[PDB]
């Protein structure tokens, strides 16, 4: 996936 | 009312 | 006229979304029961209306309303409903339902009685909505990854950011997104927190693919759910209606 809502 | 379809 | 949308109405609705069976509508002179079933663009739900008085309705009349655009999508078919109700007696109509093309809105039931001396009306959204429709599709994580990666116009990815309506309880999430009509797919996220589903939506005119992921934050009580399916419409409707569920 592109980003993550958790980093 | 007893007699009634139900939906649980 | 019709009476506007009964307290309750949306929170009620949003209930019927990834199950069938319930209790619509109820105060203390009518009980709204649902039970239905799908299969692929079609559908027969059950709707039973209860007298819970020691008084007859008289001219009862549901009616299903649906907007312009609903119709051209969506076929709802349904018998003359007798309009005398007994006192305590429970009633019943079928609705079989065809879906023509991917809809938005949802239909209106509206309830009109005499009851003694008193008129009533009762408007309630009809929980008929564009998942029903939607049916697992089970692949890879390498077809799964393809697909999304061929869904990469901007207008295809939806996106909502919202607070948990209910505990964060893995296997109860798992059950809601199987539910919604998604397959759930293992280990396509590296992230075993995650959740990624897919599946189609049947309709008579057209198929859609749809993909989507769900990002829970349990420190932070929020989710971020990404919706991706070949039609703005299609993905916008699926993320709404999901996002309610958790
Ligand atoms: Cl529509």
């Amino acid at each position: 996936f592109e980003d993550n809502f958790v980093p | 009312p007893k007699g009634w379809v139900t939906f649980e | 006229i019709l009476a506007p949308l009964a307290p309750g109405s949306e929170d009620n609705f949003a209930r019927f979304v990834c199950k069938n069976n319930g209790v619509l509508f109820e105060n203390q002179l009518l009980q709204i029961g649902l039970k239905s079933e799908f299969r692929q663009n079609l559908g027969r739900m059950f709707i039973f209306y209860g007298n819970k008085t020691s008084t007859q309705f008289l001219n009862f009349t549901p009616t299903l309303i649906c907007a312009d655009d609903l119709q051209t999508n969506l076929n709802l078919q349904t018998k003359p409903v007798d309009p005398t109700v007994d006192g305590g007696a429970q009633v019943q109509q079928v609705i079989n339902i065809e879906c023509i093309s991917d809809f938005t809105e949802a239909p209106v039931l509206n309830i009109q009685f005499r009851y003694g001396g008193t008129f009533q009306n009762v408007s309630v959204k009809l929980p008929i909505t564009l998942n029903k429709f939607f049916q697992p599709t089970e692949m890879a994580s390498q077809d799964f990854f393809q697909r999304w990666k061929q869904l990469s116009n901007p207008q295809q990815e939806v996106q909502n950011i919202f607070k948990a309506k209910h505990p964060m309880d893995t296997e109860i999430t798992k059950a809601k997104i199987i539910g919604f009509g998604s397959a759930l797919l293992e280990e396509v996220d590296p992230n075993p927190a995650n959740f990624v589903g897919a599946g189609i939506i049947h309709t008579k005119t057209t198929q859609i693919g749809c993909l989507l992921r769900l990002e829970p934050n349990l420190q932070a009580q929020m989710y971020r759910l990404t919706l991706r399916t070949s039609k703005d419409t299609v993905s916008q409707r699926l993320c709404e209606l999901l996002s309610e569920q958790f």
